[PDB]
């Protein structure tokens, strides 16, 4: 009878909680690709004639 | 007898010594194996990327010069009658 209506309000709380999510993310750097170059004193000059 | 002539010499070796006597038998052996210099590049780098992983850049010639960044004890610098087989690993 002392515990009443408007002498014990019950209000109900929770907070905004993101849904956890799981996710993949794979990095692989650019393509290296193996070159080959010859230079001579003539191969220089033909193409500097 | 030729291989008693050629005789390998090497200026700048940041190598062990075990490493290092492997690389004057390759070095040789690519000289007497190969026709052109191109070749000699190719057959270095192929045949130590085989033994020890990872990405090798091989240079040689007559006349060069080489400032580069590389794996530290991993380069060696050998020059034989007129041919400096450059090779260096880098990450």
């Amino acid at each position: 009878t002392l515990r009443n209506k408007f002498n014990y309000n019950t209000r109900e709380c929770q907070t905004i909680n993101p849904s956890i999510r799981e996710r993949g993310v794979s990095t692989e750097p650019p393509p290296s690709d193996t070159i080959c170059g010859n230079i001579t004193q003539w191969e220089i000059f033909d193409a500097y004639y | 007898s030729h291989l008693d002539k050629v005789q390998p010499v090497i200026k700048n070796s940041d190598m062990s010594v075990e490493m290092q006597k492997e690389v004057e038998e390759v070095a040789k052996k690519a000289i007497d194996y190969c026709n052109t210099d191109k070749e000699i590049a190719t057959f270095i780098k192929d045949d130590f990327r085989s033994r020890y992983h990872g990405t090798w850049h091989c240079i040689v010639g007559r006349n060069f010069g080489s400032f580069v960044t590389f794996e530290r004890s991993y380069y060696i610098y050998l020059y034989v009658g007129q041919l400096a087989i450059l090779l260096f690993k880098t990450g």
